[PDB]
């Protein structure tokens, strides 16, 4: 819907409706900058992150809420709801996980793009899985797994420990090993051995590089004191 | 319940 | 589009929307319940009322989010993105009028209903007028006026100056002095008016009521504070 | 700035 504006206002637009709080039109802004071919900066792949995550991570609580009573409860409302918001979740993984495969990954020749994009697709199928019950649920699963596998591989060969975008991600892939893959040892140890790399990195760091670092390293730490 | 990335 | 779905039922969804911070949805499945046809409850005009509040407050907060960074200003993607969210807003208020005109004012014959319903119609009326530059923009503002007069009248003569529904119109309307029509004098004499005069009637009340009643007189009182 | 009425 976005095809008549100049990409250089949908990302103008994106930023006012993040100072806004209307995160659904920062990721209709941002996706339509997505369509129009280009790749993406570093500060624009940060404004799609933000977008979706704001509006999936509302639909996210929406679907814990809405479980938590049906499990409670077990009329139809209260599952046919939750199957509601379940699907407008879905939907919106999905519109996602096809910016990046038309054609976002593909394009991503340098490192600290592709990282991003595979840790996206990576937390996409993180999503889904959240709520998969069928015969599908194990291959996203699966896919989730080989997104989060392919941005450490390389994020170990091209980045160092510090890096935000390798922090995160091995944040997020060690949320998956512990509340997806039901792998909790697992998830300790990438926690662990993320944040001791990063430590011993540190010293290298500008301060104000060492405050995003060490920002990121202190979820790391937060969890591995709710693990441990 | 644990943190995934946030801002 | 809720017209296939039991009265009983988009109003339990309703609730499980309220849980959950759907307001989007609330509000749908609220209006959905008014077009059965049938008058509300008092519980239901208050999800009524909670669903629409929610919705266009999130709206008028962005509004004067984009409103202060386009003063700032004065490309025209400000002004454009400004212009849709107030687009928004007024086909949001524009619904509430619409159920409240057709035909809930008109079918509520006591005190407790039309005060409500008539409040509600000066609340929208007052929303539209906070964005309002046009020809119509004196008329918004009678129309606002007008409903939170008729409203006033009936409660002065049918309910108790402790009223919860009483004092927060009175509340509103003083909002609406202050705010929108220029008459800062008006304002606080009628919230400090009110406010004496639900002191004066505390004693009569339960526990329960008294918390009821003095919770919207501390809002009086906040809003005294404010302006002497 | 005012407070009008909320929950
Ligand atoms: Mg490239
Ligand atoms: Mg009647």
């Amino acid at each position: 819907a976005m095809g008549s504006m100049e990409r250089a206002s949908l990302i103008q637009k994106a930023k006012l409706a993040e100072q806004a709080e209307r995160y659904e039109d920062m990721a209709a802004f941002m996706k339509g900058a997505v369509e129009k071919g280009e790749e993406l900066s570093c500060e624009e792949r940060n404004l799609l992150s933000v977008a979706y995550k704001n509006v999936v991570g509302g639909q996210r609580a929406a679907w814990r809420v809405l479980s938590s009573i049906e499990q409670k409860s077990n009329g139809p409302e209260v599952r046919e709801y939750r199957e509601k918001v379940e699907t407008e979740l879905q939907g919106v993984c999905d519109t996602v996980l096809g910016l990046l495969d038309s054609h976002l990954i593909k394009e991503a020749g340098d490192a600290e793009s592709r990282v991003f994009y595979l840790k996206m697709k990576g937390d996409y199928y993180r999503y889904l899985a959240e709520v998969a019950t069928g015969d599908d649920k194990k291959r996203i699963i699966d896919s989730a797994r080989s997104a989060y596998q392919e941005a450490m591989d390389i994020s170990k060969k091209e980045m160092p420990p510090t890096n935000p975008i390798r922090l995160g991600l091995a944040l997020n892939f060690s949320v998956f090993h512990y509340e997806i893959a039901n792998s909790p040892e697992e998830a300790i140890s990438l926690a662990k051995t993320t944040f001791d790399e990063a430590m011993a990195d540190l010293h290298t760091l500008s301060e104000d590089s060492y405050k995003d670092s060490t920002l990121i390293m202190q979820l790391l730490r937060d969890n591995l004191t709710l693990w441990t | 319940r644990p943190s995934s990335w946030r801002q």
